[PDB]
Formats: C-alpha cells, structure tokens, sequence
C-alpha cells in the first residue's frame, strides 16, 4: 500500500 | 532472499493544454502490479499483476483516494517550483519521486527511499538514517526548512518501518508463486558472416526473470570486455525480459570462443558454444 | 537535464514467418517524458498499438515499451519511428530478426 | 475522528494537560492541534506524528500505540482559556490538510482567588436615577452563578477582572431586570452563595 | 497576517453579498471556513492559488468564491437566507498541508426587514458606596441594551485614553426575548478601579459601543431615524462626597 505525503514544497 | 518494493510519481505540466498529468506506478523486485493516471476517463488505482486483484475493496479506495489527493499535491509542487527558480509559466516541467522499502528473509527493512527530483536533476532525498534530507541546491533548501519543521521524516520512517514492510510481505506471500520463484534464462547463440573472414556471434538470454542478468564473451577463455557489444536488458512484454552479447570474429575460430551466462535462476554458471 | 532516447526494437518470441508474434519498441534513458514513437509497417503507421505506463531508471530517465500483435512473412518491413525533443529528426530503426 | 472532552477547568498559573482519543489513526497520520480564543480566529499551537513535540507554550505527548495524545499547556494563563481542537487533517490518506475541527475542548481558566469577600453590591445609574443594577462580585472560583428562573429577568455568566497595576483579580456577575420591583437582596436566589456574602443596604 | 473586510454585514433577507479576503502575502493555499454560532469552524472551499480545486463544503449553488490573481479571495452569497447567519472565516498557509493562519473572520446577520435593525442605548452604572468602604475599590458597569444585530463592539474609556486593565465584558450578549426570532440583544462590561480615582471630580469615564448596522448606501422608510454604523456611549465624572 502506499501511504499520503501531503507536504508540499 | 532481498526484496523490494518501489513507487514512481510522474507530475508534468502543460501550459495551455489542461491541467498538470500525474502518473504512478507500482513495483514488486521487477514485477508492475499497479497503475494510476489521472488523463484516464474516472481515474482510479488499477491492477497490473493477478495476485494484487486479491485485496478488497477498502484497498482499492484508500489507493485510489491517495492517488488523486496526489494530482493535487504534485500540481501545487510544479507551481512552487516554478517560483523557486523564476522560471516563466509558458514551460513544461516535471517533478518524479521515487520511494519504498528493501526486506531481507526475516522481514527486516533493509534499507529505505524517498528521493524527489525536479527536471531529471535531484532536488531532496531523505537520508539512509530515515531521520534527516539531502538538499541537492539552494530551491531545495526552502523545501528541507519546511519539510524539517513539518516534521515529514518522521512520517517516512513511520511507513517504512510499518506499512511498507507489511504490506510488501504480504504482496510477496500471495504472488509467492510468481515472485519467489526465479525464472531462468532460455539461451542460444547464433551465426552470422559480415564478409568472407568475418562472422558475428550473438549470444542471447530469453525469458528470464529477475532482470538481472550478466553475459560475457570469451576468445580462449579470455574476456573481452572491450568487442562485445551488450545491448541494454529488454522487457519480453510478458513480465519476463531479454538480452544479447556478441563479439565480431574471423571465420573458423568460431570453437574458440565461448559464452558465459550467470542468473539467479541457474543453479551454477552457464557456458555455452555456437553449434555445427 | 536533457536526454536523448535509447531505442531498440525486437520480436517478443524468436521471430517465426507466419507464426503470430508481438513487436515491441524500447525507448528509455531519456529526458523530458513526452516522446512521439510510432510502429510502422512498410511505412504505413500502425493503429492500435499499445503502450506500458510511465516510469524511470535510477538516474530518473524514462523508459516506455510499445507493442502491437503482429506476424512476420520474408515480404514485410517492420521499423520503429521516434521522435522527441533532443532529436532533430524523426529517427526510424528498422526490425531484425537476428538483433 | 477524534473525541475529546466537551469542557475542562484549571487554576491559573498552573499545568493542563488535555487529552484527545484518536483510535482509528493511520501509522502515517499527524497528530495536529488548534485553539480559538473567544471573538477570534482559530489559531495553530503544534502538531506531531510519533515522538513527541515541545514549544514554548505547549507540549505534544503522543500514546506508545497512539490511539491517544494529550496538549500539555505548562503554565496557563486566562489568555489561555480558548476551545482546544485536536484534528487529524490526513485523514488516513484520504484528506489533504483541510481541517475538521472537531467539537473541540472548551477550557476555562480560574483566577487563584486566594482572599475572597462575596458581596452583592447595588449600582444606581448616573444618568437616571431610578434605573438599577445588581454586581455580585470578589467570590472565589468554588461558587457557579446560575441563570434565574425567571423570564425577566438577566444574568450574566462570571467575569474575571484583571487589575494589572495591583496585581489583582475578581469574578463577577452582573444581574438586572425588566420589573421596576427587583432586589438585589434576592437577585441570586437561584445560586448556592458563600455563607458570608456581605449585603449591604 | 490574514485581513478580512467587511468585518461585520446585516443583510435583508434575498439581497446578495460579497465576502473579502487578503491573505498572508506569498501564501500559495486559502481556505474559507462557515462557523456556525457553538460549534467549531467547518470547511466551505479551498483555491491552490487560482485554483479552486475542493468546493465540497459549500451549501448550496448560491455559494460562489473568486481568486482572480492566486492573492485575494472573494467569497459571493447570493439570495441571502436566515441559515447563512454565521461568522466566515478566512485562512492562508504556505502550502496545502501548511499551517493556517485565519482572519478575524466575517460576522454576517440575515434578518428578513431592515425594521429589525436597532442600534444601542448605553447606560454607565455608578460605584457602590458599601463597596467603596468595604475593599477600597470601585466598579462601574455598563449596559448596552436593545439593540440587534448582534454587532457590537465595547470599550472602556479613562480620561480620553481606552483602558484595558481592570476591565471584563461579557463574552455574548443576551438574548432578551429569546421568543422572538429577531430579539434584540443586551451586553454587559465592567472597568474596576481603586477608590481614589472615583473619588476625583475631575476623572472621566466613559463607556463606548460601536455598533455595526446600516450606511447611507442603504435606504429607510420608517420614521426613527436610520439605524446606521455609529458610536453610542455613555459617560460618568467621579465624586467626593
């Protein structure tokens, strides 16, 4: 499963 | 043995031509298992291997949901960048990630990924320590604060200590038929003249799965290192893959030479001769 | 960056006249991902050909497959026609039974 | 989703700790924290995701399974009585950082009234004079002040009154009514009142 | 940081209004927030600079938000309702998963006839003597009463100067006949000082309420005058004896 990495640059 | 499990983000913008396109793919060791693209009619989380369609539909959602959560997120990435390098808006950029996980035997992480780039360069990649960013120039700097403040290591060690090997175990243990059972190389050598002296040796690997591979060239046992010329390893189109070595020779020499192949799938290293 | 494309072109089976087949193009290494690659056919531009999704190498450089079904006879040329940015023609690799 | 308590009291110049569960938080979702003080915007106080976080102002202790956190405020001051929202903006991986406050947690902060005098004082208006109010005022935080029974008749919730200069602080409510016949003697009648509430008359 | 105008707005019920909002300069995310008065704030729309990419939490089709430039937003209520009564709240951040800083927010009121609309009437309520004895200290209150909106906005002032010291106002105003669905509101503050500053003839107090109601935009037909924007207070000089 992947997982969110939401922060952004 | 060592297994790994990769994902691929794809962000391009195309000024004038609609809204940035985000594609994502999915790999067990060298098998795609599952794809995204948001160009797609009602973009969703599809398989690509048989042994992923087993996961229920909970799986497909929260996939699917994280996928287009990502358009958004890669689209405001590509705008920021832009403004981190003062690059005018009538361009095309892109922004690819790659991360994931390695397990040894017992389940154990290995080693984990998380490596994003801008236009082909690197731009940040979380450390091998899981803990701390390498910042490839000053843009990527502004990203490293922020992403140190936010605390966005911490979420990566968290899912690549957890989630990552989990599911990966997993994965590995319903396609264990296909996964964990190597597939080796169907090899030959052919013949071909260039003149009346000269004749070319080509030396092939079919069907073998993992893709890695090496093939050698031997002139009286010696190595040439230098006259082979190696194509670049091949997808079959099949989940397996293809190679060819070959060495431009004098005619009759021919039994001289000798190939050498060596694959995971073999039980010892494999030698071989082109035939009369 | 920008990186010009690798290209190779090949039968999915030891090519066989008149035995039904797959033939691929593989352009990777290259940089940026738009890429024009055509299959053609005795130079008529094949429809319903087939490509695998986006994706990259270590060094972030792109790799794409492009397949079709077809079946060889002694007749039919089969070649590979690629265009992309760092290319300042249209580049057409012809099929070979024995590469 | 997360559940919290719907209020909490403390002391002034003392610690609060107030807790938050989240029992169906992703390994992977941040653990984040707002407050609003009243008449004003919701503001950011931390947020964390395993380990646990520290400022200035406030401190983040996350469960070892994290189904649970508490906000640690060290040393809260009535500048610091505010609703508390503890929010899991990720949700799972479906969300992308609009936040969903909850309900929150509604914190009062009590002034240490260390010397009480509960009195209930009468206060003529200085335009007319026939128009009249009823102060309750210097009870310690032990006392509640209710609403009165009666239609007609308003009170206020307590104040804390901060004199700076002096180093001093007091609560209190203001009650007055429609009727021309109302006492103050009687004023807070629906309320339990120190023993030794001084009337004068 | 984040500015929103008008701070507050009294709407005929049917009439349109237009919402502004400047964010943080640089701020690429923005956010619109309804709070509904006794419950936390809850997500109306969300622009990625231009961008309006998430409009999920909007009511009705009568909701529309603009962000032209990727900087100010402007949030459009159309054919105002009674159910639109609630502050709204402006955020920016730096990103979309950033901290958000809000505005002030927006304090809107629809009522169904501008008849309803009444400013203040202020009164400053003198020190109890007994008190004066008693703990040396003086308590003034004021009451502002029958007005409606809820739009106030209260202060003490000591010698022309605005005091913040010694002072507590209530942090809602009462309804005072919570039987009517206009009822006009009630508020009510304190300001305590020391005894000897009541007892100088010569200090002033005075208790100030800016209400917030109509403009001379606006238009009125009834006979008392136009309950427009306007200052209404009260004031006390100390006493000797």
């Amino acid at each position: 499963e992947e997982y969110l990495q939401a922060f952004t640059y | 043995g060592s297994h790994s499990m990769r994902y691929f983000y794809t962000a391009m913008s195309r000024p004038g031509r609609g809204e940035p396109r985000f594609i994502t793919v999915g790999y067990v060791d060298d098998t795609l298992f599952v794809r995204f693209d948001s160009d797609a009619t009602s973009p969703r989380k599809e398989p690509r291997a048989p042994w992923i369609e087993q996961e229920g539909p909970e799986y497909w959602d929260r996939e699917t949901q994280i996928s287009k959560t990502n358009t958004q997120t890669y689209r405001e990435n590509l705008r920021t960048a832009l403004r981190y390098y003062n690059q005018s808006e009538a361009g095309s950029h892109i922004i690819q990630r790659m991360y994931g996980c390695d397990v040894g035997p017992d389940g154990r992480l290995l080693r984990g990924y998380d490596q994003y780039a801008y236009d082909g360069k690197d731009y940040i990649a979380l450390n091998e320590d899981l803990s701390s960013w390498t910042a490839a120039d000053t843009a990527a700097q502004i990203t490293q604060r922020k992403w140190e403040a936010a605390r966005v290591a911490e979420q990566d060690r968290a899912y690549l200590e957890g989630l990552c090997v989990e599911s990966l175990r997993r994965y590995l243990e319903n396609g264990k038929e296909t996964l964990q059972r190597a597939d080796p190389p169907k090899t030959h050598v052919t013949h071909h003249p260039i003149s009346d002296h000269e004749v070319t040796l080509r030396c092939w690997a079919l069907g073998f799965y993992p893709a890695e591979i090496t093939l050698t060239w031997q002139r009286d046992g010696e190595d040439q290192t230098q006259d082979t010329e190696l194509v670049e390893t091949r997808p079959a189109g099949d989940r397996t893959f293809q190679k060819w070595a070959a060495v431009v020779v004098p005619s009759g020499e021919e039994q001289r030479y000798t190939c050498h192949v060596q694959h995971e799938g073999l039980p010892k290293p494999l030698t071989l001769r082109w035939e009369p | 960056i920008q990186r010009t494309p690798k290209i190779q072109v090949y039968s999915r089976h030891p090519a066989e006249n008149g035995k039904s087949n797959f033939l691929n193009c593989y352009v990777s290494g290259f940089h940026p991902s738009d890429i024009e690659v055509d299959l053609l056919k005795n130079g008529e531009r094949i429809e319903k050909v087939e490509h695998s999704d986006l994706s990259f190498s270590k060094d972030w450089s792109f790799y794409l497959l492009y397949y079709t079904e077809f079946t060889p006879t002694e007749k039919d040329e089969y070649a590979c026609r690629v265009n992309h940015v760092t290319l300042s023609q249209p580049k057409i690799v012809k099929w070979d039974r024995d590469m | 989703k997360t559940t919290q308590p719907n209020s909490m009291e403390s002391n002034e110049e003392e610690p609060v700790h107030l807790p938050c569960n989240h029992s169906t938080i992703s390994g992977t979702d941040y653990i984040h924290w707002y407050r609003q003080l009243p008449s004003q915007g919701p503001e950011y106080v931390i947020h964390g995701l395993t380990s646990n976080v520290n400022n200035r102002m406030a401190s983040l202790a996350i469960a070892e399974d994290r189904k649970s956190s508490t906000l640690i405020l060290h040393r809260a001051t009535l500048r610091d009585a505010a609703v508390y929202y503890c929010i899991l903006p990720l949700a799972g991986g479906t969300s992308y950082g609009k936040l969903t406050f909850g309900q929150g947690t509604i914190l009062t902060v009590h002034p240490n009234i260390q010397n009480p005098d509960p009195a209930v004082y009468q206060l003529r208006d200085s335009k007319s004079s026939d128009k009249s109010v009823c102060l309750f005022t210097d009870f310690d935080s032990q006392t509640n002040v209710s609403q009165s029974k009666d239609s007609d008749v308003y009170i206020t919730d307590k104040t804390v009154l901060d004199m700076r200069s002096m180093d001093f602080k007091s609560n209190s409510a203001v009650a007055w009514s429609n009727k021309s016949d109302f006492a103050c003697a009687n004023a807070f009648n629906n309320s339990i009142i120190p023993e030794d509430t001084f009337f004068p008359s | 940081g984040v500015s929103q105008s008008p701070r507050y707005k009294v709407a005929k019920r049917g009439q349109d209004v237009a919402l502004r909002c400047d964010p943080i300069s640089g701020h690429v995310s923005l956010f619109w927030y309804q709070q509904a008065l006794g419950q936390g704030p809850e997500f109306l729309t969300y622009f990625q600079n231009e961008a309006q990419l998430d409009k999920s939490g909007l009511p009705s089709d009568r909701f529309f938000a603009e962000r032209p430039e990727g900087s100010v937003s402007t949030l459009k209520i159309q054919r105002t309702q009674q159910e639109d009564s609630a502050v709204y709240l402006c955020a920016s951040s730096l990103g979309q998963a950033y901290e958000q800083y809000f505005g002030p927010g927006t304090r809107l009121t629809v009522t169904e006839d501008l008849k309803n609309v009444f400013p203040p009437e202020v009164a400053v309520f003198e020190p109890s003597e007994a008190e004066i004895s008693h703990t040396q200290k003086a308590t003034l209150v004021c009451l502002a009463t029958g007005f409606y909106p809820d739009h106030v906005e209260l202060s003490w002032w000591v010698n022309g100067k605005e005091v913040h010291s010694g002072v507590s106002t209530d942090p809602q105003p009462l309804k005072e006949q919570p039987a009517l669905n206009d009822s006009r509101y009630a508020l009510s503050s304190r300001l305590r000082v020391s005894a000897t500053f009541w007892q100088n003839p010569r200090n002033h107090f005075r208790c100030q309420v800016q209400f917030y109601g109509l403009s001379e935009n606006d238009e009125w037909t009834q006979d008392r005058a136009k309950p427009v924007t306007q200052i209404v207070s009260a004031e006390a000089w100390g006493r000797a004896d």
